[PDB]
């Protein structure tokens, strides 16, 4: 992609005790137009790993196609080895870097969440092959609006319960809906634990508009 | 138009002693006016005797370190010995030059022991020009660090001062001081300072807290 | 490309300038003079953009002469250099900037010889020797190498010649002749052209 | 393209196609070289006489460059190929080293060309 | 960069009842040194100096036009200007040219003419003032200068220690800048005297 | 820069960080960004520092002339109009982004003012390179009619969010609290950042620096 | 950078400064700009540091292969031509190299200027780099073929020194080499600040 | 932004969304884009906030003074003419798309558009702003001659809700005003009060 | 252009305007923008006429061959996938906004959008082309789950008529097609058959 | 800028070229030779872009010499000129164009003396006299004024000198010395450099 077309906004993620939660709204925007209002921007990769993507939705669908086929291929072998979250994140880093280096990027920013061998995994990869791990992540405007809130809570309490992480994510989604003009109040939350990957949705945040009467 | 590069910050420093080398870096990874993470060291262990510091575009830092890792294993397989600090440096110069027309946006400094067991520092530009140094700063705050090292390690501009060998204890104090000074003024340098000390006994690690603003 | 040079001894300032006016691939004049007499003991040497150079220098010249007529005595070299600088600086950001590079050479009764360098931006520096033009790149190091503060005028004309011979040898432009003048307590003296 | 292995070993370590090439040389016209003190001479059995021949057109002594020449024995059409390859190489040498070739340099070049045609597919 | 066309470096530093101000000596045009004794620090009072780095023409113009305004001020007021007031005067002068600025970023160092309290500040090219209690730097090697000042400066230095600190901070900073150096001048300002020194310095 | 303001039950709380940068280098660690307009009106400034300084100084001065003439305490609306009409006339070339708050005869008022001359009257606002971080805190935690201490807590939390998440922001948190009965200019309010220790000592003894020339000039 | 070289009765003098810059930042003052290609050939670094070092290192490789294949040392002419031919293919791609190839072969002392623009020329004296105009002035006024060895050293040293004084991009130390018939020798390394005190 | 006004027998209804954006950051989510120009004359503002605030302030001044001099309530047509003169004269330096609507005793309820460029036309109903593109079809199909005040308020709220769903540059709350000989009645629709039309799921 | 398709129980309705422009010259006022890809699968074409004709012809070829090999009617989802693969792969060299709609025995009536860039999404109804901007509001307000064939044809004709009034790049006649297990039924609305909505002229 | 000149008499062709290699504001060589011997009776004179000039001329030279070794006799001047043109033209629209301007001078046993001009576009013209470089602008009219087809070689060298003296007088670039050669039935002869 040289010129992104239909795009998704922020993806959020946070580690918690026993898992990882990621969130993304269900909108594909076409410039300012809220065009495709019921699309999933999250993929279950395999039992231990999930992915959420900002940016060009066609390129995300391509990655979903390729990655989905890679997991099918591995499962056919029935040999007791599976791609860990970290392995998937590595692969994605290489794939994005390689496409960058051909001056033909996949126009995406991604959040990979996972749970394997008692460890929560949360990793970022961008369209240039910049990749890293952290206890919480937020792409797009989420970097400016949601990440400060995630990090403030994590400083007071680095280990969150599932429910605490889930409530924190809902608070961030609300903030994004108030302040990102490319957001939409219909979203999914995906959780990975010992039990696997669960995608919940469509969800909505309650909103407050009391400030409308507080101009003077 | 697409730009294949971004600047991700990072300051690196290496110092050669008589029987040690230090490689140090901050742990902030930045982009634009934002912090990606506060825990991203810029130092990588290559062998028991050699560490490399890498700053600049993180996409290239990650790719280049993985290439170096593969090349060290290939070397060991074909030659039946680990690559020396010097050979790593010479090889890295050629890897960087292979991208002369689409460079790795990476400033590299190698610190390690040479074949006599003495500290060795090699510094590089992005296309692989390099040389051996006594000490060298790279990356975001390098202009802030280097003059103090010139003064305090090189004894430059000082009269009536004995030119003593650099102890590990004094090298460590200098390292911590120049990073604390840099964290005050360079917006990109912060969070924490990671220090690797290479000696004959192995590589040990210290970390010191820096300001988080 | 025009060349100016000055060399200040203890009681004199020696100056020289090429005698070429060029246009495109031709020399159109080979006896051109780049020096302007401001007063009995001041020369302004001026190079740069066509039109600007003569317009600027002649404006300065007339105003220096006016000051003499109004007041019955002359501006000092230093006062003249600062007056020149003020005008160039004042015009820098105007609708009429002057794209000129200058040397001002003078002798003052009480202060002795002075040589001033100015660029088109109007930075003013006093110097023991100086040069303007692409030829300065090839000659300034010769001056740094051989000069002294007490250099006699016979020796200074040799030093000047070495600079000019270096242009004949090494510079890509054809600058075969140079005007040469010296200023001292007794005013401005014309010396022989140095010619190749 | 034709990739048959033409020159191969036989059971006693022989390369029969090279040996047969040597037989071709042995049926060629005799050529002699003698190195003198300050002269070097080449002489060759003409091949024929044949009074109706234009002598100029069948010489078996050939200049490679101003300072080097050669004679050959064996297949004349093959020799012409080797000669013109060497002539090209003499000009490359002058081009890149700004000296004429040594006799040894060009001999070495010719020899390695010949060795290659004993070890390359299709030839 | 317009600001690097001539190069140059200035800094000021506070001590116990004293201030210091320093500058390199190079006047150059891009790579070419033209002179090695170019004045960048100017007296604005017995115990009050202004140092200017940036485009040499504007260094000179701002110093001269500032002196014009200050001389008139002192004649009208019948007193020496306070350091903070000089800062404000300079800010006003620079901001008048907000939309076609002078390319100079001054530093001021002095002692109050009545109380002798130390003062230092710097201004950006459009007149934004910044007062500090330690040091200020301006020039083509600001980063190098920050590194030296951050590491060496300490509070309440006597004049001898202040002199060594500002000197070492300047010398080692400019030695990592291609377009600053060719000598260093230092003024130490005290209640009862000014001490002016040129330093043994690299000339490359 | 991170600057912010809120309307609380009895007044206004303004906030600001104290970093000023030149490029990606910290020039000032203790810049004052909460500017006096009148005894009952203050204004945080972001954008081009000389423009915020000179613009607030000018309006403050014109407002003083106004109040000297009227004999009355100035109105926040009046500062707002004077600022916006001047900024509009300059077409965004005066790079002043302002948070204006005060308390007048009609109570507390808070406005954001942008360089091109638009203004918004709101119960909370943020500006500067840290403004999104600070706004996130407000959207998550602002309630109408907060008590003074809660409002001070909220604003400092918002400024801290900018401080820690924006490379353009740093050093201290300043607050200004304005009510009918009081003005508390709290500089600093909090100092979440501190230089680390110096571990070595570089105290260079007399004669360490080689000297070429010296002149002493005694003064009266 | 300032580099120079000249042929004279007793071989070739080769001299350089030691400064590298990145914009106005001085990145090093200990650059080795006289490149030891092999024991009978020197090269010099100006323009792009990596470009000179890489291509002169490739030159060194090829000269050694040559020596092994041919059983004799490559000429200065032929070595300079190999380098010229290598870089010619990259014209327009932004290589920056200006080098002097310095040796002593069967034609005696040899000196060629070679650059990334495609120039390759033999000559008596050259100077290359941002400070070359300043070195030329001094070298040209003092140069003769019949300079005694110590006089040639002094000239080379002074020409580099004077370039470091005027050229912001030149400085550090002056490094001096002498190509003789049986190989080159390192003559001296003098800090510019110590030369200042002397001159 | 989305703005709208609609005429009924005896008055006008005005409405706007409340979103102000810089790029895709929402700088004000509760903007009041309906600005009073006189007792019974409002304007709806779209385009540059600086420009429309400046122009509205200036017209308010001009119309106020005019009205005091004449000792009569101003004509809606006069207010629109004042906007038009300024928007046309300065068309190369303004980005302003305005709807003027109100009531006067001479001509009753009236709606004028002054789009970018500074033309002026009276309309039965007007829409503007970035979000208006998405509701041309809807308004063209839904508009009926002779709507009551309560019907016009519903029509405006519905149209604005639809625009707000689709236009990234529009959203927040719906501000409505009805103007008639009796005065001005303002209200806000927020949250669940905003008309809702399902996403076409499955 | 304005294009649209809408699902009902047992089939789909497709529609388009008929205007092809070069700049603001109408080069074809009776364009057929509904292209058959197989017996019961159509595409609606918007964007570059060269691109959409070339892509439609290629997919028709690919799908025809596939269908002979499998000896079965093709899936609508397979047709859409083939368009998607081509529109995605060549996204830098195409200006194509496609709607694929049809019927197959496995999944019944289906509508897919393949907008510019080459994503693919199944929708209850889809709209595209330059004129679609003007009818988002109308379709959002008007759409109802469970519409009959005769209601879906009315909905489509009304939406297209509204878009055509407002969009300079859309106009002419309305071409409609209904696809179901029984076949394809095509019709044209022209002149007075095109739904009419008054200009709101002044009281 | 580099200068080439050729003058064809009855039974000879006289050529000259400047001896300067320049870079930026300096001459880096003052004994540079722009002539390439292609065969016993052919000179190719080549100027233009650095790298291209030598690479092109030496490629042609080697191929002309190769023809001689392969065939036992030399290419004629005309055949050599056309070979040169074919190569330059064939490269013109390739990835490797050569930015070179040329004269080719020769003597053929049967056809006599020939002088060919070629520009970088590879247009080929036979001429009785020709010149390349900015210096040609100042010298061609001198040739037009004084040349005749029967011009003796001792007169041709005087005519050449007048052209070179014109460059010293009027041309802005410093070109103090020139290589001079003549070709006739007896091969290529070096004449004294013409120097100033
Ligand atoms: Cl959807
Ligand atoms: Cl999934
Ligand atoms: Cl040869
Ligand atoms: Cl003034
Ligand atoms: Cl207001
Ligand atoms: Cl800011
Ligand atoms: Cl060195
Ligand atoms: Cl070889
Ligand atoms: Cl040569
Ligand atoms: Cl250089
Ligand atoms: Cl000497
Ligand atoms: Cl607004
Ligand atoms: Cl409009
Ligand atoms: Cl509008
Ligand atoms: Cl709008
Ligand atoms: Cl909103
Ligand atoms: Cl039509
Ligand atoms: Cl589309
Ligand atoms: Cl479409
Ligand atoms: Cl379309
Ligand atoms: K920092
Ligand atoms: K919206
Ligand atoms: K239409
Ligand atoms: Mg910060
Ligand atoms: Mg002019
Ligand atoms: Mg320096
Ligand atoms: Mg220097
Ligand atoms: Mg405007
Ligand atoms: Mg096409
Ligand atoms: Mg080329």
């Amino acid at each position: 992609t040289q010129n992104p077309m239909v795009t998704g906004t922020s993806v959020l993620g946070v580690k918690f005790e026993g898992g990882v939660v990621i969130a993304a709204d269900m909108l594909g925007s076409y410039g300012s137009l809220a065009r495709f209002r019921n699309i999933s921007r999250i993929m279950r990769v395999n039992n231990s790993t999930m992915l959420g993507a900002s940016g060009d939705y066609a390129d995300f669908q391509y990655l979903k196609q390729v990655l989905g086929q890679m997991v099918i291929d591995e499962e056919l072998l029935g040999d007791g080895h599976s791609y860990s979250p970290r392995a998937i994140h590595s692969w994605l880093t290489r794939a994005m870097y390689s496409r960058r280096s051909k001056m033909n990027p996949l126009w995406n920013t991604m959040v990979i969440g996972g749970y394997a061998d008692g460890e929560s995994f949360l990793g970022y990869v961008d369209m240039l092959g910049v990749a890293y791990e952290a206890p919480s992540l937020a792409t797009g405007y989420g970097a400016y609006l949601a990440q400060p809130l995630l990090r403030e809570v994590l400083e007071k309490q680095p280990v969150l319960s599932q429910t605490e992480a889930r409530d924190l994510v809902e608070r961030c989604m609300r903030v994004l809906y108030y302040r990102d003009a490319r957001s939409y109040n219909r979203f999914q939350i995906a959780t990975v634990t010992e039990k696997g990957v669960e995608i919940e949705g469509p969800l909505s945040t309650e909103t407050n508009w009391d400030i409308a009467h507080m101009i003077s | 138009r697409f730009s294949p590069y971004v600047f991700n910050g990072g300051t690196i420093l290496a110092i050669a002693g008589e029987d040690f080398a230090i490689v140090a870096s901050d742990t902030r990874l930045s982009e634009g006016f934002s912090i990606h993470t506060r825990d991203s060291p810029k130092c990588y262990k290559l062998t028991d005797k050699t560490v490399i510091g890498c700053s600049g575009f993180h996409g290239d830092c990650l790719t280049l370190t993985k290439i170096i890792e593969a090349r060290l294993k290939m070397y060991k397989h074909s030659n039946n010995k680990a690559m020396t600090t010097g050979a790593i440096a010479a090889m890295l110069s050629t890897i960087l030059y292979s991208r002369r027309f689409f460079p790795y946006y990476v400033y590299n400094i190698i610190g390690g022991l040479d074949e006599e067991g003495k500290g060795a520092v090699y510094s590089f530009d992005p296309v692989g020009s390099y040389q051996r140094d006594s000490f060298k700063a790279g990356g975001s705050a390098s202009a802030m660090l280097q003059p103090l090292l010139d003064n305090q390690v090189g004894f430059k501009n000082m009269q009536n001062v004995e030119h003593v060998p650099l102890s590990l204890d004094r090298a460590m104090r200098l390292v911590k001081d120049v990073f604390i000074s840099a964290a005050e003024r360079d917006v990109y340098t912060g969070d924490a300072l990671r220090i690797c000390i290479v000696t004959k006994e192995g590589i040990r690690e210290e970390t010191v807290s820096l300001r988080k603003d | 490309m025009e060349y100016l040079i000055g060399i200040q001894g203890p009681d004199y300032v020696l100056v020289a300038s090429d005698r070429v006016a060029a246009s495109n691939i031709v020399q159109m004049k080979d006896d051109h003079d780049k020096m302007f007499k401001m007063s009995e003991k001041i020369l302004l040497l001026c190079v740069g953009e066509a039109g600007d150079t003569v317009q600027f220098a002649e404006y300065i010249q007339k105003n220096v002469q006016l000051y003499k007529m109004r007041n019955g005595y002359e501006l000092s070299p230093t006062a003249a250099a600062n007056f020149t600088r003020r005008n160039l600086a004042d015009c820098l950001r105007s609708r009429t900037p002057y794209h000129v590079n200058l040397l001002l050479a003078g002798y003052d009764e009480h202060e002795g010889p002075a040589l001033y360098y100015m660029d088109y931006l109007a930075a003013l520096a006093k110097a023991p020797f100086a040069a303007h033009g692409y030829g300065a790149f090839l000659t300034l190091s010769i001056l740094d190498r051989y000069y002294t503060p007490t250099i006699s005028r016979e020796r200074a004309v040799e030093l000047l010649r070495k600079c000019l011979e270096e242009l004949q040898k090494r510079f890509i432009l054809n600058l075969p002749t140079f005007s040469v003048r010296i200023i001292d307590k007794n005013g401005i003296h014309d010396l022989d052209n140095i010619s190749f | 393209s034709y990739d048959r292995a033409i020159t191969v070993f036989s059971p006693d370590g022989h390369l029969f196609q090279v040996e047969y090439a040597q037989e071709a040389v042995k049926k060629g016209s005799t050529a002699v070289g003698v190195r003198g003190r300050d002269i070097v001479v080449l002489g060759v059995e003409k091949k024929s006489v044949a009074k109706l021949q234009d002598e100029r057109t069948v010489r078996k002594i050939c200049a490679l460059d101003d300072n080097v020449c050669m004679a050959f024995a064996g297949l004349t059409a093959d020799a012409r190929i080797v000669i013109n390859r060497a002539r090209v190489e003499c000009q490359s040498h002058r081009l890149t080293v700004e000296d004429p070739v040594t006799v040894e340099y060009i001999t070495r070049y010719i020899a390695s060309l010949k060795q290659r045609y004993t070890q390359s597919n299709g030839r | 960069s317009i600001m690097s066309y001539n190069g140059g470096a200035v800094m000021a530093m506070k001590g116990k009842n004293c201030v210091a101000i320093a500058a390199d000596r190079r006047f150059g045009i891009q790579a070419q040194m033209v002179t090695t004794d170019f004045q960048k620090i100017f007296p604005m009072g017995d115990r009050l100096y202004i140092g200017l780095a940036g485009l040499a023409t504007d260094v000179q113009t701002v110093a001269q036009r500032l002196k014009f305004r200050l001389n008139l001020y002192e004649l009208k007021e019948g007193r020496q200007i306070k350091p903070y007031t000089l800062m404000s005067m300079v800010a006003n002068l620079l901001y008048e040219k907000r939309f076609g600025p002078y390319y100079t970023e001054p530093v001021i160092a002095g002692l109050d003419p009545k109380t002798f309290k130390p003062f230092i500040c710097s201004l950006d090219l459009i007149g934004c003032p910044m007062v500090t209690d330690d040091f200020v730097v301006s020039g083509t090697c600001a980063e190098q200068m920050y590194g030296m000042c951050e590491s060496l400066w300490e509070p309440n230095m006597d004049p001898d220690h202040l002199f060594e600190t500002i000197s070492q901070a300047m010398l080692n900073a400019v030695d990592r800048d291609a377009v600053s150096g060719m000598g260093v001048i230092v003024h130490i300002i005290e209640k009862d005297k000014i001490t002016t020194r040129t330093l043994k310095a690299r000339m490359d | 820069t991170t600057i912010a303001g809120v309307v609380y039950k009895d007044g206004i709380v303004l906030g600001a960080d104290t970093r000023a940068t030149e490029g990606m280098v910290v020039a000032d660690k203790n810049c004052s960004k909460i500017h006096f307009i009148s005894p009952n009106i203050y204004c945080c400034g972001a954008g081009t520092a000389a423009d915020t300084d000179m613009t607030t100084q000018l309006i403050s001065s014109n407002l003083e002339l106004h109040s000297l003439s009227t004999g009355r305490l100035p109105r926040v609306v009046t500062a707002n109009r004077m600022l916006k009409q001047m900024l509009f006339r300059y077409q965004g070339y005066i790079g002043a982004a302002l948070v204006l708050g005060g308390v007048d005869v009609t109570g507390p008022h808070l406005y954001s003012i942008y360089p091109h001359g638009s203004t918004d009257k709101l119960p909370y606002v943020t500006m500067g390179s840290g403004s999104l971080a600070a706004m996130a805190v407000f959207e998550d935690k602002f309630r109408p009619d907060m008590e003074e201490e809660e409002a001070k807590n909220l604003v400092s939390e918002a400024i801290a969010a900018g401080i820690f998440n924006d490379l353009g922001s740093g050093s201290n948190i300043d607050l200004c609290v304005i009510s009918k009965n009081k003005l508390d200019f709290l500089r600093p309010y909090t100092v979440p950042n501190k230089k680390g220790t110096r571990l070595g000592r570089y105290r260079c003894e007399k004669g360490t620096t080689a000297v070429l020339t010296e002149k002493i000039t005694p003064l009266e | 950078t300032t580099t120079l070289a000249f042929k004279f009765r007793h071989g070739v003098i080769v001299a350089a400064d030691s400064r590298a810059t990145a914009g106005a930042y001085i990145a090093s003052q200990t650059v080795k700009k006289v490149i030891e290609i092999n024991p009978y050939l020197l090269g010099t670094m100006a323009g792009g540091a990596a470009d000179c070092s890489f291509w002169e290192r490739l030159l060194a490789r090829q000269c050694r292969i040559y020596e092994l294949r041919n059983k004799e040392r490559i000429s200065v002419a032929a070595a300079s031509k190999l380098l010229a031919n290598m870089v010619y293919q990259y014209k327009g791609m932004g290589l920056s190299m200006g080098t002097m190839i310095c040796g002593w072969d069967k034609r005696g002392p040899g000196l060629y200027y070679v650059d990334s623009e495609g120039n390759r020329i033999s000559g008596a004296t050259f100077s290359v780099g941002s400070g070359s105009v300043y070195a030329y002035g001094v070298m040209d006024r003092g140069y003769s073929y019949d300079l005694e060895v110590e006089q040639a050293y002094d000239l080379a040293r002074r020409a580099i020194y004077q370039a470091t004084y005027r050229d912001a991009y030149s400085g550090g130390a002056v490094n001096l080499y002498h190509v003789r018939e049986d190989g080159w020798i390192r003559v001296s390394s003098d800090n510019v600040a110590d030369l200042h005190e002397k001159y | 932004t989305t703005i709208m006004a609609v005429q009924f027998d005896g008055g006008v209804v005005l409405g706007a969304d409340s979103r102000t954006t810089t790029g895709s950051y929402i700088a004000n989510r509760v903007t009041d884009k309906l600005t009073p120009i006189h007792d019974r004359i409002f304007c709806c503002r779209s385009g540059s906030a600086a420009d429309t605030q400046a122009v509205a302030d200036a017209v308010t001044y001009q119309l106020g003074f005019h009205s005091i001099e004449l000792n009569e309530p101003p004509l809606v047509h006069t207010a629109a003419s004042l906007f038009k003169e300024m928007c046309y004269r300065y068309r190369e330096d303004l980005m302003a798309g305005i709807i003027i609507a109100g009531w006067d005793p001479q001509e009753g309820g009236q709606v004028y558009s002054v789009p970018m460029g500074g033309m002026m036309v009276r309309q039965s109903f007007a829409i503007g702003g970035s979000g208006s593109s998405y509701i041309y079809g809807y308004v063209d199909a839904t508009y009926r001659e002779g709507m009551t005040k309560e019907e016009c308020l519903q029509f405006t709220a519905n149209a604005l809700a639809l625009a707000m769903e689709r236009d990234g540059s529009s959203g927040g709350v719906i501000r409505l005003a009805a103007i008639a000989e009796s005065g001005v009645e303002r209200q806000v629709l927020l949250g669940d009060q905003i008309p809702k039309f399902a996403v076409a799921t499955l």
